[PDB]
RNA sequence: UGCUUUUAGUACGAGAGGAACCAAGCAGCGGCGCCACUGGUGUACCGGUUGUCUGACAAGGCAUCGCCGGGCAGCUACGCGCUCAGGAAUAAGAGCUGAAUGCAUCUAAGCUCGAACUCUGACCUAAAAAGAGACCUCUUUAAGGAUUCCGGUAAAAGACC
RNA sequence: AGGCUAAGGCGUGUCGGAGUAAUUCAGUUAAGGGAAUUCGGCAAAUUAGCUCCGUAACUUCGGGAUAAGGAGUGCCUGCU
């Protein structure tokens, strides 16, 4: 059973659910939800984004 | 053919302009029908992941273009899901050239390719660079 | 299952076996016995069919060294010993370090984790082992002892064992001295050997018997009974009763670190990166599944299988196929095959994980100074760069009129025979403008000429290459061409040295996205307009269109362009190239047709106008500095430093590191001349010293017309300073 | 059809819009030197002649290539046999539009004495060999020196859609007598 | 109803070429259902922001839900689950026995096989089947039903639960 | 112009309602494909203001032209 980190809010992919993003480059990117995928596709960056545990992390570097 | 262990919707109907992606000198690609494709009334020819179309270069050299040949669609925007319950999806949709068997015209594969094709035509995987 | 292949299975688990690795090296002076010991250390365990090596010098696995007796620069080979009944990957560090070479140096030795200080039996501890030591400690690369040659002592000095023992015995002292010395604290971390303790083998590489105070109990072979089978020509049973392989590989991994132990110190002394950070976590304790960490220190071009770049995998798992990046030319380049090193030949593998120097195939971006990574931006151990031209040509000349064919195939040779230098050659006078890139180098290859071709020549007074510069910013002035049917209002002006180093960089370049370009010159300093208007890029001179609305000047571009380039490559005033500068072109009156616009009409319009605004904008000369490196004695220091300041010594360092006085500074390239000489002279003949281009400088105004008539005159130009008024015609 | 396009005009007039016009109906634009940078600032997308005639280039400006059995190729009848041979070979192209005017030969009295080494350094060699060449084809490939006739050539593409003996036989005419 | 694997590079064939029974998976279309997953919607809801009004802040109105971003439930497909048969009796046809017609004959009686057909069989509906049903339980001023009340697995009204 | 508001004029021309089913008039949004629909891109969608750059064939020399094709744009602080 493979774990997997959500790209975006860094939660873990429960298992038979969640998504896998293929770019150009052969990058990949697990997203655990909608919300995920549609931020990561707006620009948004996750150490920007204060709900999620890399902006989290950034705002607790202070 | 080979069943595969994913579910794959047949995204691309026919008439979709596809970027082909090997060297073979064919860049944009569109749809014209798909092989071991039986249809019903009114019913665009459908093609995902996996499906050998029949395609006509519309853009690349010109020894390609207004050609009829044979193409492997190896990446699509729409999601399929693995056995695993995990759905997978591209950035964009992709092809490769090849023939009837399954081989390709082309020597290397720029981007990553399914491993469902690279699974259901062992050469396609050999030629692209790495599989997702 | 041949017993290669086995050992090579066992190549691959050891390979995924970080804790069961040890990249050693060896440490020595000249003719005190390298290439010897590696060979015969290879051939000791037998790790190949004996035959292969020896003839064929395998850790010789170059060309250079493959005739000398003595190891010279890199590469690696490999060794699995058995001790107490368990095997141990033993990758065999070539060394660069011979007394001729400055960075690869560093670049080694920031791959070996531990050597070998090898010092013959009699000539004892050298200036070199020195030098090389010293260093090694300074990044960190604990050594052991193994003073070969002892075979020397035993019989032709005909000196008995207990002599034998006081002689090595006084080595073991002088040894520890000099690392008490280097660094106080490791010699407080127990890093000194002693033969008591393991770390310090005595034998002959020439007749691979060699003991050790452990293995010596262990058989029971005593320095007593060493003697006796030398004196009785013996050496043979020595040998084989205690092999050289033996008591080295023994030295290698009972008392020297692991990829995993080294990496930890060695990333915490060279590198500099907050070890917070991933990467730096991943290198120091022996992670690979980490941003990928490959500095490659060498570029095993195989004839028959292409550029194989040889690396040590300090971070980053080697799976088959991985698009990557480097240290500074982080660009986009993949990673294709990755062979490991088995015996001296590349084996091919798949995945190899931590301490294990790989060879990879298939990257562009992948020479000395670049740390192949995965991460863009990788940050550095030690910084590096990139750029290197020659700034100091001779003229090379051909005495006897004999040699003048043989003189021009010669120098045809030298430059790929060492990438440095830029020869002019001629027919016209038969002067061969060498250009080098230091007095030192240019003195040094001058020299191989008459010696490994021996033309009989020599060289002329070497003069130093300097780049024109403007000096403010000017006034629109009106470039016209002979017909007057074309006008080039346009000025020019300083380049932001910021600009200018980015763009000796390279990543500024007129190849890149409008976008892409623009950002990095906005931030950089080039204002919005200026950046966004930019056409051209050639060395350090840009000519920034900043006009708007004027019909057939996208066409025209070219002409004006090839003038521009032209005026740059040699300017008004010294006729050198131009440098750091920067025109805007203000207005552009234009015919209507091409036929009063042909290239013969535009070409020099521009011309004659850059050049007018150059002189106008008080023209001075660039002088390179050279960045001196001076590993001398703490004491040492007086006429030293006295002499570097007489010779505008810029100190920025001086590292007096116990007994060592290694002076820093900045002195400029012309002034250098002489240097080398006085610094030894006067420091009794201890100043090992070293340099690198220190950096074009705006020349000290104090004599700069001195400086220009000089080169008016060297160069045959006229007196008349060439006023910019003549060029700015009617 | 027409589906190569060699333009290395000396002159840069018309040149952006006749190579849209070429990108369009497709004809893959083989340009260099000045051209090249033009078309691909503009959109333009060009190929550089590096990878054609087997060997590279040289001094852009006036020099470029000048290669025999391609500029054969293109020279006439790039379907019959023995001719057509000079545009196949080893990636060798079919290039079967070429349009390469002649920027006029000037002397330019330099105020120190005529400039008459750069004068005779800026005389194009490449340009009027490609030229003669593509205009002796009165046949197949087409050729275009005159800078003034962009509109007329692409006209008669687009609409008719190939190029018109009549034309053909002007465009070279005009073409060898330019080089005159 | 196809493709692929296997049978099998086998039978057949001098070679070239190249099958069939059985077995497996997958696919196209069709049918039925479902919403854990994924996608859409989601004028519940949350946020950002433009113009303006309520004096400012805050909180609010309006501009298509003002527009833009996100989205739970619900519904939905572009998602997901299930969706062989076997037997009987036959058509063409192939045979058995068998005279007329000593023999022979699939035929004139008689008999055995034999299809995606028909019937049966695994599905839905069906006491308004006028032969208008069977059984059991409860109770005969009762059993029980409806109405009112609070609802939803149901629902256009009714009905249903 | 359009939007939001004064003053002034009005709520003036059938209600209620439990998902208020199907269907229909008029709208919002819609994965992947993008005219394969159709007689036909009908309908719908795209673009859109202003500033700057740049603007072809052809031409009756007036034009074509806002051709085409690119960049910017909000708020705050201090200013010329």
């Amino acid at each position: 059973m493979e774990q997997r980190k959500c790209y975006f809010c860094g939660k873990m992919l429960e298992p038979g659910t969640g998504k896998l993003y293929v770019k150009k480059d052969g990058s990949t990117y697990f997203m655990c939800s909608s919300k995920c995928m549609s931020n990561f596709a707006l620009g948004r960056l996750p150490r920007r984004t204060e709900w999620t545990e890399k902006g989290k992390i950034q705002l607790k570097k202070a | 053919m080979k069943g595969m262990r994913s579910n794959i919707p047949r995204a691309l109907n026919a008439g979709a302009q596809i970027a082909c992606v090997d060297n073979t000198g064919a860049k944009v690609v569109e749809i014209i029908s798909v092989k071991k494709y039986r249809g019903v009334k009114n019913r665009m020819p459908c093609a995902g992941i996996g499906d050998m179309c029949v395609v006509s270069v519309k853009k690349g050299t010109p020894e390609m273009r207004k050609q009829v040949l044979l193409a492997v669609v190896v990446r699509q925007k729409q999601e399929f899901r693995r056995p695993d319950g995990l759905h997978v999806s591209f950035e964009d949709n992709a092809m490769v050239i090849t023939d009837e068997e399954g081989i390709p015209k082309g020597t290397d594969i720029k981007g990553p390719v399914a491993r469902e094709v690279a699974e259901r035509f062992p050469k396609i995987g050999t030629t692209a660079s790495i599989i997702v | 299952m041949g017993r290669r292949k086995k050992m090579v299975e066992r190549v691959t688990t050891l390979m995924n076996d970080p804790q069961r690795i040890r990249n050693i090296g060896i440490v020595a002076h000249i003719d005190h016995g390298k290439t010897t010991l590696s060979d015969n250390l290879l051939a000791g365990a037998g790790m190949i069919s004996k035959e292969l090596a020896g003839k064929q010098l395998f850790m010789d696995s170059d060309e250079e060294e493959q005739a000398r007796g003595i190891t010279i620069d890199s590469s690696n080979v490999s060794m699995v010993h058995t001790f107490d009944n368990e095997d141990y990957l033993i990758n065999l560090i070539d060394t660069p370090g011979h007394v001729d070479f400055g960075g690869d140096v560093t670049r080694a030795m920031r791959a070996v984790d531990g050597a070998v200080v090898v010092v013959d039996a009699v000539e004892g501890t050298m200036p070199q082992t020195e030098t090389v030591l010293r260093q090694a400690l300074r990044e960190h690369v604990r050594p052991v002892l193994f003073v070969n040659k002892v075979d020397r002592l035993i019989n032709e000095l005909q000196v008995d064992s207990q002599e034998m023992q006081i002689r090595l015995g006084k080595v073991i002292d002088h040894v520890n001295k000099l690392i008490k010395n280097m660094n106080p604290e490791k010699f407080k971390a127990g890093w000194k050997v002693d033969a008591a303790a393991g770390t310090v083998a005595f034998g002959s590489a020439l007749y691979n018997w060699a003991i050790s105070v452990p293995m010596m109990k262990k058989t029971g072979v005593s320095f007593k009974d060493v003697y006796d089978y030398c004196k009785a020509g013996d050496m043979k049973s020595l040998a084989e009763k205690c092999p050289l392989h033996e008591a080295v590989l023994d030295m290698v991994i009972h008392f020297l670190p692991n990829p995993i132990e080294a990496q930890k110190g060695r990333v915490k002394v060279i590198w500099h990166g907050d070890e917070n950070t991933e990467i730096g976590k991943a290198m120091t304790h022996a992670n690979a599944e980490g941003d990928l960490a490959f500095m490659v220190t060498d570029i095993s071009v195989d004839p028959h299988a292409g550029e194989v770049a040889t690396g040590r995998l300090f971070s980053g798992s080697l799976t088959r196929g991985m698009e990557v990046f480097t240290s500074g030319s982080a660009r986009k380049s993949r990673v294709q095959q990755v062979g490991i090193f088995m015996g001296p030949e590349r084996l091919e593998v798949d995945k190899i994980p931590a301490g294990n120097i790989a060879a990879v195939t298939g990257l562009k971006e992948a020479i000395v100074g670049s740390t192949v990574t995965t991460l863009d931006g990788m940050t550095p151990f030690e910084s590096i760069r990139h750029v290197s031209e020659p700034v100091v040509t001779v003229a090379v000349e051909a005495k006897h009129t004999k040699d003048l064919p043989k003189l021009i195939e010669v120098l045809r040779q030298v430059a790929k025979e060492d990438p440095t230098l830029q020869i002019t050659l001629d027919e016209e006078t038969g002067e061969h403008l060498m250009a080098g890139m230091g007095e030192l180098h240019l003195e040094v290859i001058a020299h191989r000429i008459e010696r490994d071709k021996n033309v009989e020549i020599t060289t002329s007074k070497p003069i130093v290459v300097y780049r024109e510069t403007i000096k403010k910013k000017t006034e629109p002035i009106e470039g016209k061409s002979p017909n007057r049917h074309n006008r080039f209002y346009i000025y020019a002006e300083p380049l932001d040295t910021e600009i200018v180093s980015a763009i000796k960089e390279g990543e500024v370049s007129m190849n890149l996205p409008e976008l892409e370009r623009r950002q990095k010159l906005i931030d950089l300093g080039m204002e919005k307009e200026e950046a966004k208007g930019i056409v051209g890029i050639f060395n350090s001179n840009i000519f920034i269109d900043m006009t708007k609305g004027i019909q057939y000047l996208n066409e025209t571009m070219e002409l004006v362009l090839d003038g521009f380039e032209e005026v740059m490559r040699a300017g008004p005033l010294t006729r050198e190239p131009v440098a750091n500068v920067k025109c805007v072109l203000v207005d552009a009156k234009l015919h209507e047709d091409a036929i009063h616009r042909g290239p013969a009409q535009i070409i020099p319009a521009a011309r004659q106008a850059i050049q007018a605004g150059m002189l106008m904008a008080e023209d001075s000369l660039l002088e390179p500095y050279q960045k001196v490196f001076v590993q001398v004695p703490q004491l040492l220091m007086g006429g030293a430093t006295k002499e570097l300041q007489g010779r505008r010594g810029i100190i920025l360092n001086m590292t007096t590191e116990g007994d060592l006085a290694i002076i820093e500074a900045r002195v400029p390239v012309a002034e250098m001349f002489g240097f080398a000489g006085e610094i030894r002279s006067a420091t009794e003949g201890r100043a090992m010293w070293s340099t690198e281009f220190g950096g074009f400088d705006v020349v000290p105004s104090s004599i700069l017309n001195d400086i220009v008539g000089q080169i008016r005159e060297r160069k045959g130009l006229k007196k008349e300073l060439p006023k910019a008024s003549d060029f700015l015609s009617m | 059809m027409v589906k190569r396009a060699l333009l290395s005009v000396s002159d840069k007039t018309g040149i952006t819009e006749f190579a849209r016009g070429l990108e369009a109906l497709g004809v893959k634009i083989i340009s260099t030197g000045g051209t090249a940078k033009i078309l691909r600032d503009a959109g333009i997308e060009v190929t550089d002649v590096s990878e054609v005639t087997g060997y590279p280039e040289m001094m852009g400006g006036r020099v470029k290539t000048l290669h025999p059995r391609i500029h054969g190729g293109l020279l006439c009848l790039r379907e019959s046999k023995e001719q057509m041979e000079e545009a196949e070979k080893e990636d060798i192209s079919l290039i079967d539009l070429v349009a390469v005017n002649l920027y006029p030969f000037e002397i330019t009295i330099s105020k120190e004495g005529v400039e008459l080494e750069e004068a005779i350094e800026n005389i194009d060699i490449g340009g009027p060999t490609l030229l003669r060449s593509a205009a002796k084809n009165y046949r197949s490939v087409t050729v275009i020196s005159n800078p003034s006739d962009y509109g007329h050539v692409l006209k008669e593409l687009r609409s008719s859609g190939i190029i018109s003996d009549k034309t053909r036989a002007n465009l070279a005419v005009k073409a060898f007598r330019h080089t005159a």
